[PDB]
Order: C-alpha cells, then structure tokens, then sequence
C-alpha cells in the first residue's frame, strides 16, 4: 500500500509532477483555511 | 443594422462586465508582486536615476553593474505623455532595446520594440503589437520579425484573447502562428489562459496545448501581507516545479521570501534607507548543492523635491 | 532531411485550420457571457 | 562471529547514513531560518520603532 | 517581389533604417525630453547623474 | 658570577626598554587593522556565538557558510584561563583545527596546534611553540612535523627574535631550517624585520635575504581615522604591490577601504544592527576584470547580559 | 584621395581606442565613489543622528 | 632508532595519538567548560546556539 | 627624456616594482605631510 | 636527480653556517641597546 505512495512519489517517470502537484495542493490548502493568515499574518 | 447592434450593445453592457487587462499579466499578482524571480540578481547594482519632469514624463538613468549576466554600464532615457512613451537603453556593448508606445486611440494602442546588436554579433528583433482594450475584453496581435522579401510570409505571428465571463471570471486564448523558413512548415501553438479574481484572491491557469500547464495562486494575508503558489508542469521528460512565496509589506521596506520543489531558497529585501536611496538585498539558496548567491544594489533618485510641484502624466503608455 | 512540396501543403493546411478554429474559439468567447448569464437567470 | 561483524557492517554503513542525512536536514532548516528570518526581523523591527513614533503623537 | 533587384533594394533599406535606429534613437528621445520638458534643464544637467 | 650580571642587568634595564611583541606582529596595525585582507570572503555567512563564562572564558559557537572555499558548517569551541587557552573547531568535512597554549611562566608559553585532516585525505601538521618574552626581547622556536625516526632531524624549525633598540625602535631576525626529506640537503632562509613605533605612526620593513621586501606605514588621522599603507616587492620575475587603505571608527560602525597598485579595490562595513547581531558587508572589485565579489555575514552573541557580571579572565593566551 | 582616407583611417582608429580608454575611465571612476561613498555615506549619516541624541542632553 | 621494529611502534603511537585527538579533543574542551564554567549551564543549553 | 621615465614605469621587466614604489613614496607623503587628515579626517 | 652523498655534506655544512650567523646576529641585538644608547651619550 504505501510502497504504491513513495514510489510513484520519488522513484517514478513521473515522480516529479507528483510532488510539485501536491505541493501546490498543500500550499493553497494551507492559505486559503486560514492557518496561513494565523501564522504569517 | 443598428438595429441589432443597439440591442446587442445595451444587452451586453447590461452584465456589469470590466477589461480582463491583458493575457501577460494573468499571473502578474503572483509571478511579479510576490515571488522574487523579476528580482535576483547577484553581484553588485548601482541605478543613477535623474528626473526632469513629470508632465511629460522625462528622466534619465545611469546603471553600473559587476555580476553574473550583468553588463557593465547601461545608460536609459525615457519620455513618457499621455498618449506616448519613448524609452531607450543601450549597453557599454552597443546593445540598443527601445520601446515605443503611442495611443492612436484610448482604446488602441500600439507598441513597437527593437533590439539592435552590434552588426556582426547577434540578430536584430524588430516586434510590432497592437493591442485593442474594449470594454470587456482585450485583442493582442504581435509580429516579430515579419518578412514578405521571399515572395511569401514568415516569423512569429502571436494572436492574444482575453474575456470577461462573469464579473469575476475571465477566459482567454492565445495562438501562435511560425514560419521562419518558407522552405519549411508554419508551425502553430495554441495556449488556453483562465483567471477567477475576487477581492482577496486571485486564481489563474495557462495551459499550452502540448502539454505544459501553469497554474498560481494568490491570497491576500491582511493589509501588510500576501502570499501565492506558482505551479509549472512541463511534459515535453516530465518536470514539474512548485514555487511558494509571500511578500510584507512595512512602512519602510518590503520582504520577499520563497522556496520551491527543487529545494531553491531566494530572499528579497528592499529597504529605503534615505529618501532618495533604496538598497536592496537578494540571497538564492540551493540547498542541493549549498551554493548561495548575493546580490547588493542601490537605486537613487536625484530628482527629489525641485519637482514635486508637477505631478505625473496620466495613463501613460508604460 | 528538406520537406518536399507536398509535405509543405499538408503542414500549411493544418495550420491554416488551426489558426481558424483559434478565431473560431474566440468568437465562442465574445459570446459566452451571453450563454453564462443566461445560466444565472434560470436558477 | 562473523554473523556479528556482518550486523557491525550494517549498523556501521547505514548509522553514517543516517547521521548525513539527519546533519544535512538541520543545516538546510538552519540555513533558512537564518536567511529568512534575520532580514524579516531587522524590518519588522524598524517597523516597530516606527509604529512607536506614531502612538506617542 | 516584382523585381528581384528591388527585393535587394528593400534589404537595403532595412540596413539603413537599422543604422539610424541605432545611432538616432536615444538622442531623439534625449531631444525630446530636453525640449519639451516644464522647465527646461541645463544641457550638462540633462545628461548628469545626481547634480 | 652575579657581580656582573648585577651591573649589567641594571645597567640593561636603565635604558627604559619594553617588550616589543612578536615578529608577527610588526605590521598587525597596516596588515590587520586597517587593510581588509583578513576580513574579505564570499557569500553568505552566519556565526552563533554563545559564551557560557567569562571567567574562566567557555564559549560554543556555530558558523553557517555558503562561498567560495567556505565550508558549510565549521563547529567551534574554546576554553581560556589566566594560565591556559583551549581552542576547538570542526568543518563538517571532519577537518579539526585545535589550539592549546598554557603559560608555564608569565614571561614563557607553549601554543601547541594540530590540524587533523580525514585520514586519507590531505597531511596532518603539527605544530609547537615556544614563545619567551623577556623585559625587552622576544624570543620563539617553532617545530613543525618534526621527525626523527629516520635517524636524523626532519621538519621546518623556525627561530624569531625580537630586540628593542631605543623606546622607539625595534629590530629582530627570522631564521628557517628546513630538511623534509633526509635524502634531500637541508635549505635555510633568513629574513631580517624591524619597526620604528612612536604615538600617531608605525613604520615596518620585513626583508627576506632571498630578495622580497614588506615594508608598512600606519598612522592615525585623528580620533576616529585611520590609515596605512603595505608594499610588498617580490624578485623570485620581478613582481611588487603597492596597497593603501584607511578605517573609519563610527560609534556604531566601522568602514574600511583599500586600493592597490594592481587596481583591486575592496571596501569592509561592519554595523552594530543590534546590540546581540552585527551586520558586516565586504565587496571586492577588480577594475581590470571589472569582477566583483560580494559577501553579507551576520554575528550573533547569544549570552547578553546573562554573564556580564563576571568579567573576563587576565591576560588569556589568545 | 587615398590621402585622406588614411588620414580617416588613422583618426577613427586612434578615436575609437581614445574613448574606450576614456569611457573605462569614467566607469572605473565612477563604480570607485559608489563602492566608496555609499556605505561611507549611510555610516557617517547615522553617525550624525547619534551624535545629535547626545547634542540633546 | 635502536631497533627498526621500534620505528613502526613510535610510528603507531602517533596514528593512536591521531586518533585520540581528532575524537576526544573537542568533547575534552566542552567537559572542561560544563564542569568548569561559572554557573553550569543545562546540559542542551551548553551545545544550544542563542537559547 | 620623459620617455626613459615611461618605458622603465611601463614597458621594462622591473616596471611593475617601479609602480609599486612609486606609489608607496607617494602615499606616506600624502600622509605624513598633514594633506590626508585634512581631507580623510 | 638525487644529491650524492658528498652533496649532502656541503648543504648541511653551509645551513650549519648560517643559523650559527643566525644565532650571532641575536647575540649582537641582544648587545645593541648597550651600544646605541653610548652614542646618545655622546651627542
Ligand atoms: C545627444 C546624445 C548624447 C548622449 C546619448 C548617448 C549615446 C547615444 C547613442 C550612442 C550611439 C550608438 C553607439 C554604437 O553605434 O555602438 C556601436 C559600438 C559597437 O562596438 P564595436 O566597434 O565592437 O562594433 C562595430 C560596429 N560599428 C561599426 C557600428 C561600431 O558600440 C560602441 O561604440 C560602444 C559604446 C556604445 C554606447 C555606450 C554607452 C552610451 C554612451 C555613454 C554615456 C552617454 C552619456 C553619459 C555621459
Ligand atoms: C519601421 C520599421 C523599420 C525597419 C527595420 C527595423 C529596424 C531594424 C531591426 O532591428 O530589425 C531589422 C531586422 C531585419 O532583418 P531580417 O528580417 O533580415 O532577419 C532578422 C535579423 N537578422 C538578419 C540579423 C537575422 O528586423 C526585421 O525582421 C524587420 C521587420 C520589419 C521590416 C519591414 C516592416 C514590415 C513589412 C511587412 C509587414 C507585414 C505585412
Ligand atoms: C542536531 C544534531 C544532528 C546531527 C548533527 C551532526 C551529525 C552528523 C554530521 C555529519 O556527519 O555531517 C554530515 C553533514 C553533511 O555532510 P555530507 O552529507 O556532505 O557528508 C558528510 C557525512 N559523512 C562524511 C559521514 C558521510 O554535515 C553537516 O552539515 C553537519 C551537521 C550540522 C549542521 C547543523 C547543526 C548545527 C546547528 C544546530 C544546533
Ligand atoms: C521557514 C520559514 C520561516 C523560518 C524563519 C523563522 C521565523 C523567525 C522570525 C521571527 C518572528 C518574529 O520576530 O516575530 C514577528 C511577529 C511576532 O510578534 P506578533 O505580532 O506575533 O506578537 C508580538 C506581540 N507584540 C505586537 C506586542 C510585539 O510575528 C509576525 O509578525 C508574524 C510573522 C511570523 C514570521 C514569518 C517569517 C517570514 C515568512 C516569510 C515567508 C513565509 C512563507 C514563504 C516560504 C518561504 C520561507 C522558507
Ligand atoms: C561531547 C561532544 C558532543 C559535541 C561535540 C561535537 C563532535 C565532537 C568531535 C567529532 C568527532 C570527529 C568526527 C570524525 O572523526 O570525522 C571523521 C569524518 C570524516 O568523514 P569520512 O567518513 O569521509 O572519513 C572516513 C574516516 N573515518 C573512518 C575516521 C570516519 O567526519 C565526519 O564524520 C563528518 C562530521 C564530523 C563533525 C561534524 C560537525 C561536528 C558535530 C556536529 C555539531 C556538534 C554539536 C551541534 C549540535
Ligand atoms: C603530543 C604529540 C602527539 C603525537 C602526534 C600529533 C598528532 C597527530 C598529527 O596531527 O600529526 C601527526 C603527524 C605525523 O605524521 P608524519 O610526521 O609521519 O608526516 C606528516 C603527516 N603525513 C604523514 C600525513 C604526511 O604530525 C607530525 O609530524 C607529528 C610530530 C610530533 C610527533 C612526535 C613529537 C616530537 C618528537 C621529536 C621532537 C624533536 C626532538
Ligand atoms: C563621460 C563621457 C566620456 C566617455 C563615455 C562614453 C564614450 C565611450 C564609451 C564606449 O565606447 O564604451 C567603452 C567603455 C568600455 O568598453 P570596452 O573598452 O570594453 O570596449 C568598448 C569600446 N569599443 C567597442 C568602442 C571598442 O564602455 C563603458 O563603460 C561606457 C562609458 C560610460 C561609463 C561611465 C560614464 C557614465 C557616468 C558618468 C556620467
Ligand atoms: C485537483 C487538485 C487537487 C488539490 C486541489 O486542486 C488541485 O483541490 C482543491 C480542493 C480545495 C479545497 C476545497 C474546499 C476548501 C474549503 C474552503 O473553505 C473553508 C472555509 C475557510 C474560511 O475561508 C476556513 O474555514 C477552504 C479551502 C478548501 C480546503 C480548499 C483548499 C484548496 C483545495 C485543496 C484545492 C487544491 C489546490
Ligand atoms: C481554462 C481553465 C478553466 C478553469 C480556470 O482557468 C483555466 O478558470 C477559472 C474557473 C474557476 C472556478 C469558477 C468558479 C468558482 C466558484 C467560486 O465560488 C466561491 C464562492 C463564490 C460563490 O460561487 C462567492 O460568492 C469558488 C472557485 C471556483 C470553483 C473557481 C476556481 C478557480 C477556477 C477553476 C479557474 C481556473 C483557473
Ligand atoms: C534558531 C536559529 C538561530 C536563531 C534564529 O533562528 C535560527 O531565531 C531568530 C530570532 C532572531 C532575533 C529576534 C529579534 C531580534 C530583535 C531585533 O530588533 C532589536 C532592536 C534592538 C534595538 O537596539 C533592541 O530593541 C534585532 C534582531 C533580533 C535580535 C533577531 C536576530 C536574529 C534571530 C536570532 C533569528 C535567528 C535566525
Ligand atoms: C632592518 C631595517 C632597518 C630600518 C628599519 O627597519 C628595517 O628600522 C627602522 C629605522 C627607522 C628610522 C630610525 C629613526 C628615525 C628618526 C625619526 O625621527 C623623527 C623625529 C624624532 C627625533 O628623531 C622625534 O623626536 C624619523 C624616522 C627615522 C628615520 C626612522 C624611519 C623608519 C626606519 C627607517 C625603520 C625601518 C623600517
Ligand atoms: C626600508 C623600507 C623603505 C620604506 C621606509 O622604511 C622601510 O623608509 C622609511 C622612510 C620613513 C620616513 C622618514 C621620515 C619621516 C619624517 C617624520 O616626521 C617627523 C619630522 C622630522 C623629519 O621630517 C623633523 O621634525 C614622519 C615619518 C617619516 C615620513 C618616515 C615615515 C616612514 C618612512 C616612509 C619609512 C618607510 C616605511
Ligand atoms: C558622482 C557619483 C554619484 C553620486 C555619489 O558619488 C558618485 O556622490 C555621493 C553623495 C552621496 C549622498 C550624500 C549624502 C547622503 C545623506 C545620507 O543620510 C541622509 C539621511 C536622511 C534621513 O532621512 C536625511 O537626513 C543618505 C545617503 C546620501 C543621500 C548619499 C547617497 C550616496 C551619494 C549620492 C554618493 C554617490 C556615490
Ligand atoms: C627611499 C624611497 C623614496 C621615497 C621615500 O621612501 C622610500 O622617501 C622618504 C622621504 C620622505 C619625506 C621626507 C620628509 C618629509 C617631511 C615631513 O615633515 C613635514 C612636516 C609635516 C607636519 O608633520 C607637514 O608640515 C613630512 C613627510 C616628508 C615629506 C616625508 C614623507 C615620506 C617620504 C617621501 C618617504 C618616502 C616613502
């Protein structure tokens, strides 16, 4: 099961478009909850 | 018939639409305000900018610089009037970019740019855009390089589109029409562009029908705070790149901080130090390889108060 | 390799195509916000 | 014996692994607390002493 | 295109314009600036850095 | 007998002689307070100082690094006492740099120090020392990799001596001995120093008998001014350099600046930013390359006025 | 003719490196009291305002 | 010198001293500090950088 | 005349020695004579 | 090439010689004060 997570995450053909997509996912969930503003505001 | 047209005209009015502005700066909130890519550099930046006049906009600048890329010298002049703006620049190099703007009408607009190397070294750009603000939408055609002297078209022709849905949503388009050669094909790209703008937040997607996609974010975090994610999918190999920033703004300087999915840490400091002097502190980071570069520049502006009693041009064509 | 005469016919084609369903795309778009705000007036 | 000295070769190669990459990941969270926060605390600090000026008018 | 000498005379036309954009353009905008500016500044102020 | 020694050592001391530091020191005044030599680098770096005790002095510090021959992370730790300093310090590469100097007398100290490279990596120095400073003169004898298990004497062996003239003026000797290999003959150098030291100037000259000349002048420009000048002349071809710099004491700052006849110019501001941090900017430009070098360090004391209480230990031997 | 052509010959030549030299001289010139005069001038500057706190007293 | 087998023990003894420096010289200097120093600190607080 | 002061300061193998020399004379002058602190202090 | 074993006894010698002229010119320091405060006497 997470052996299917890590490897299309670092070990893959596209393993770099993973990261970079989750990132983005996090990142705009981090801003627009609100735990951004509480934190860097 | 204006039969048609006033009903279609009035109709179309009647939705409270707005000018999207135009495609380039669908990301400009992210891409420009917040994240430092416009603004790293390493070595050391010196801008010696004199002000002549604000009504018409007049001023001359002196750069000196020693860094990475960087040319030694460039001098740049400016002239700036409701409906025209002249700039120029030319490095120690005999490298000329000039800019050229002129207002055939509030609406149309026309923009021609020229980069002239030294003759032996090079090539010479010679791009013409018109660029058509209605009264909900933008039209965009740019020619670059444009020749007819071998019996038919060639060079890059640039179609751009952008419209207003909704008082938040705009959609737009962009073509790009290629023939260097007319020994060989015309090559065309099409790129779909999108944005959804609200008070506090701003959403933009770009995606090149081959395959890239570029997507950013932006969020404003209270009054002295914003922050936006920038995201870059290349699949021509597949290479993707996340970046995050935020940017603060304080009564006497402005902090930029981002880091990206390739482990790059870049800062941006800019603090008035004087009234005419503004310095300016940029750091990347690699934390890969540990290699670090540091830039320090200074901006100062000669022309002060002698001419505050003027106040500047409006809407000038920048 | 050089394309032959045929070959540039068939590539200025598919441009030309292109090129016309770019503005085709763009006459959509001018009119879309009639067809949007249609949407809004029956919910 | 030898089964011991084979554990010692495993603990030994993978422990200065793990070292380098536990050392590596505080130098990088190190590095960026510095270059981050040192300029954002000298202007956010100004930018106190400024606010300071404004409450005493 | 009719002529192909004329498709050569064109070509030099581009050479020439390229030429007088090189060399006249920042004095144009120089000249501008310095002629139509509210006031009008020394011609050594025009070109200097801070004074 | 004691009946001359007693004529002669008083006869000796009549002359109001004094210690005239070491050979090393003759041009500490131009070489390391005024010019920037020692204080120029690349890039970033950030030092965390914390002092636990000033008495005896323990303090741990921590040096973050991104240039050009820096190393990433340099840990540091030092231990000082009225009779013993300890010295400490680790590159993240596992080069161990240690200092131990212990006062045997107060007029004689050994400064042991060990450079410790990976052991396969590099070669491995050690070096003793034995200082004795006497009322007038200094005298020292360093041993450097000194061997003799091939049954004869190996090493670099150098002799200084220093002697006090008038109240004024100093003159003293270098000598070297040198036998890496035993197979290969011993070769020997000497080189003669002198200074002439009064209130407001410092004049210096270190002659090597193989042909090269360093000859400094210092003086004061007033109560916050200072200035010098180095010529260093070299004749192994015939190569000489010519440096002239000046320090400027603010009572916040500390700005340095220095041209050399090689059209180097380089420039070292310190600035007190806060009471525990200190900001230092160092740039370097070659006018002939019209390269620069740019380097942004930051220092931070952590201990405060935790400690201030107890005060530093007498005469540690640094 | 052929006279005059080395004579324009000679001058351009001789014009171009005399700018070069005189235009490497301005820039050295100038990026020197940059280097110089900037941080000299924000020290020294600070230095006044301290100096006026003290004037104060 | 005496005998060359010695020259190979004096020749040990320094790569043992080597060792002995490089890995016991640093943790020597913090002992001395931590049991040394006025007060002692906590035993983090003597590697912590600015707590 | 002048041109034996100019080749040996820059076109000789010892030019550079010259040059350096020169410059230091030049700079304890400034110094010593009172000229520098009266511009430097 | 490597130095013979009569090529040794030279450079040792003429080193020998100089850090005894070393050795000498500290003692003639060391004596100096003693002589250049004499000729102060003198003036
Ligand atoms: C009235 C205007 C006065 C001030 C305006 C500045 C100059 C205006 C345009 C410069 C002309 C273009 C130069 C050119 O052809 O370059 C080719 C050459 C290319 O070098 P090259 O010689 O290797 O190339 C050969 C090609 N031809 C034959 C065309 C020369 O460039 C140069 O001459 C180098 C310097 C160009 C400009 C440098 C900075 C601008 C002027 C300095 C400061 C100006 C005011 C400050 C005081
Ligand atoms: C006003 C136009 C001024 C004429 C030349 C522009 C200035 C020179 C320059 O920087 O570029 C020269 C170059 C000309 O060179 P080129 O087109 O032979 O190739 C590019 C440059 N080299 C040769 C170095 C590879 O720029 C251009 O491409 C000029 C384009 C405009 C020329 C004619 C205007 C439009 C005519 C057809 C329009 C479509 C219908
Ligand atoms: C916090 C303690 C956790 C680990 C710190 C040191 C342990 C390993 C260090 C090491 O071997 O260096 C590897 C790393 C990176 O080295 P590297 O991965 O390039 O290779 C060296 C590792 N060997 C030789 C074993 C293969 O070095 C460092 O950067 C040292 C770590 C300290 C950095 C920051 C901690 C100090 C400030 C916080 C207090
Ligand atoms: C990882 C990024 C952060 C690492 C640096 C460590 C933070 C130390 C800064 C010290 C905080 C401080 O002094 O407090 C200020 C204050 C603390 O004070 P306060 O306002 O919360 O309350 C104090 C009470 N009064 C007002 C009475 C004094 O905090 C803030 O203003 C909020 C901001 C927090 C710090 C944010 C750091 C910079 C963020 C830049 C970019 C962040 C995301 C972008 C990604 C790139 C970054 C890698
Ligand atoms: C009590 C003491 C606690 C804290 C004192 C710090 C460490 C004391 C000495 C370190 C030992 C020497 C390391 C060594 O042998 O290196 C060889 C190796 C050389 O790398 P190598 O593996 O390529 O060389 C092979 C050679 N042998 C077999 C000897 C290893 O170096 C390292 O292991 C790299 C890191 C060394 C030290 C890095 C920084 C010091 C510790 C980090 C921070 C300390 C506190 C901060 C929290
Ligand atoms: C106390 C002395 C501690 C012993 C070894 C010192 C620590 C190791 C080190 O850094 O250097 C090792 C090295 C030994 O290596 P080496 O001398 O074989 O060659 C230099 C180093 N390599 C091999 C890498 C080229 O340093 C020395 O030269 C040691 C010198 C002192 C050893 C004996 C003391 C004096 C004996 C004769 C005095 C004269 C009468
Ligand atoms: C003051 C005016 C004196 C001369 C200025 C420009 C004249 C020559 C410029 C030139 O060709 O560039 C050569 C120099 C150095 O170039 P270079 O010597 O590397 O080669 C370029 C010269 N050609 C191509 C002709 C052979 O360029 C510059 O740095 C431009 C000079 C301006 C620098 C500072 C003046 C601006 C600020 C003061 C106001
Ligand atoms: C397709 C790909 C998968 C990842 C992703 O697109 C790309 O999918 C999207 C789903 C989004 C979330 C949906 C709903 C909400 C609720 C909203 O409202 C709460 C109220 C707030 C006060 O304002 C706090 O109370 C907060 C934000 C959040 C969590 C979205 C965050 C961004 C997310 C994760 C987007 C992310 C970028
Ligand atoms: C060409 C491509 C088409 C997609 C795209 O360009 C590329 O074009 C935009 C369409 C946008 C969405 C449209 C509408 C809404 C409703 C809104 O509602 C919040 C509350 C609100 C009431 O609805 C307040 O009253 C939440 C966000 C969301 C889903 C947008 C997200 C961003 C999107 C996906 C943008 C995206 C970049
Ligand atoms: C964990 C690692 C080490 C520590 C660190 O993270 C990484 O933690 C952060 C805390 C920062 C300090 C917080 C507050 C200030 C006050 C400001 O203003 C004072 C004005 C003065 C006027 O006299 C008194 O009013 C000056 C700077 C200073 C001391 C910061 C310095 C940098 C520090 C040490 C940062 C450093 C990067
Ligand atoms: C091994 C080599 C020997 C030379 C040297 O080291 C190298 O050793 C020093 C000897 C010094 C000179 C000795 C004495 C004086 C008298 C003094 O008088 C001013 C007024 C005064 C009354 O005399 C006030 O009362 C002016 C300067 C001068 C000439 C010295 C200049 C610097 C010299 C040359 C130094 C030089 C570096
Ligand atoms: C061997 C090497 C060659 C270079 C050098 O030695 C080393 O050669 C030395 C010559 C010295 C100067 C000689 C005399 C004076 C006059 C004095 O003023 C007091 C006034 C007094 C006489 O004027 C009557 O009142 C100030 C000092 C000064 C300028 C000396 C400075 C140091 C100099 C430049 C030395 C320099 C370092
Ligand atoms: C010829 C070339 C261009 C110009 C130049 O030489 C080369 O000439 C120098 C003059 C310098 C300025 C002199 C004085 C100050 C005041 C100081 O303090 C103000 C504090 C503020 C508080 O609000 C008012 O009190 C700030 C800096 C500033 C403006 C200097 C900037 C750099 C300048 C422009 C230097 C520059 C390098
Ligand atoms: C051997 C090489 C040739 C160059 C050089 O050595 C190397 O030769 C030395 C000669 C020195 C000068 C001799 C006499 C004085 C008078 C003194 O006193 C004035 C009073 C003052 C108030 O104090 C002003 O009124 C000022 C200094 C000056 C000019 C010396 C300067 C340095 C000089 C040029 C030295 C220079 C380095």
């Amino acid at each position: 099961p997470i052996t299917g997570a890590y490897n299309a995450l670092f070990v893959s053909e596209n393993a770099s478009i993973v990261r970079s997509v989750v990132a983005f996912g996090l990142a705009v969930t981090f801003l627009a909850s609100g735990w951004a503003e509480a934190i860097l505001s | 018939l204006s039969d048609l047209y006033d009903a279609f005209q009035e109709r179309r009015q009647k939705l409270g639409l707005s000018n999207p502005g135009l495609v380039e700066n669908i990301a400009k909130e992210v891409q420009r305000d917040v994240l430092t890519t416009n603004l790293m550099f390493s070595g050391l930046r010196a801008d010696l900018t004199k002000a002549f006049s604000l009504n018409p906009l007049f001023q001359v600048s002196h750069q000196f610089a020693m860094g990475e890329r960087l040319s030694p010298y460039t001098f740049a002049a400016l002239y700036g009037t409701s409906k025209m703006f002249a700039q120029g620049n030319i490095d120690d190099q005999g490298n000329l970019s000039t800019t050229f703007n002129y207002r055939w009408t509030p609406s149309f607009t026309t923009k021609t740019r020229f980069q002239i190397t030294p003759g032996a070294t090079g090539q010479d750009m010679a791009q013409f855009e018109h660029e058509y603000s209605g009264a909900d939408f933008t039209a965009t055609i740019k020619a670059l390089n444009p020749s007819f002297l071998e019996g038919g078209l060639t060079g890059i022709f640039v179609g751009q589109y952008l419209q207003s849905i909704t008082p938040k949503l705009s959609l737009g388009l962009e073509a790009v029409w290629q023939r260097a050669g007319l020994t060989q094909g015309p090559d065309t790209a099409i790129s779909y562009v999108g944005r959804y703008k609200t008070e506090n937040w701003i959403a933009s997607a770009q995606l090149q029908a081959q395959g890239a996609l570029n997507a950013s974010y932006w969020q404003r975090l209270g009054e002295k705070v914003q922050a936006g994610v920038d995201m870059t999918l290349s699949v021509n190999t597949k290479e993707g790149i996340t970046t995050f920033g935020a940017k603060y703004d304080f009564r006497m300087s402005t902090f930029r901080a981002q880091i990206d999915t390739k482990g790059k840490l870049s800062c941006v400091l800019e603090k008035r130090v004087a009234a005419p002097v503004m310095m300016t502190f940029a750091a990347d980071v690699d934390h890969f390889t540990q290699q670090a570069k540091v830039g320090v520049g200074i901006s100062i502006e000669a022309g002060g108060e002698e001419l505050q009693d003027q106040q500047p041009a409006p809407n000038i064509p920048f | 390799p050089q394309p032959s005469p045929e070959e540039l016919r068939a590539a200025e084609a598919e441009a030309a195509s292109t090129i016309q369903r770019a503005i085709a795309t763009a006459a959509v778009l001018y009119l879309a916000p009639f067809i949007v705000d249609a949407v809004y007036k029956m919910f | 014996r030898g089964w011991i000295y084979h554990k010692y070769e495993q603990t030994t190669s993978a422990v200065r692994k793990a070292l380098s990459f536990a050392g590596r990941a505080a130098w990088t969270v190190s590095v960026t607390a510095l270059l981050v926060g040192v300029p954002f605390s000298l202007a956010y600090g100004e930018d106190q002493q400024y606010a300071a000026m404004e409450q005493e008018q | 295109l009719g002529a192909d000498s004329k498709q050569e005379r064109i070509s030099k036309l581009i050479e020439i314009s390229r030429v007088v954009i090189h060399y006249g353009y920042l004095p144009m905008i120089l000249y501008l600036g310095y002629t139509r500016s509210e006031p009008k500044p020394s011609i050594i102020r025009l070109l200097s850095p801070l004074s």
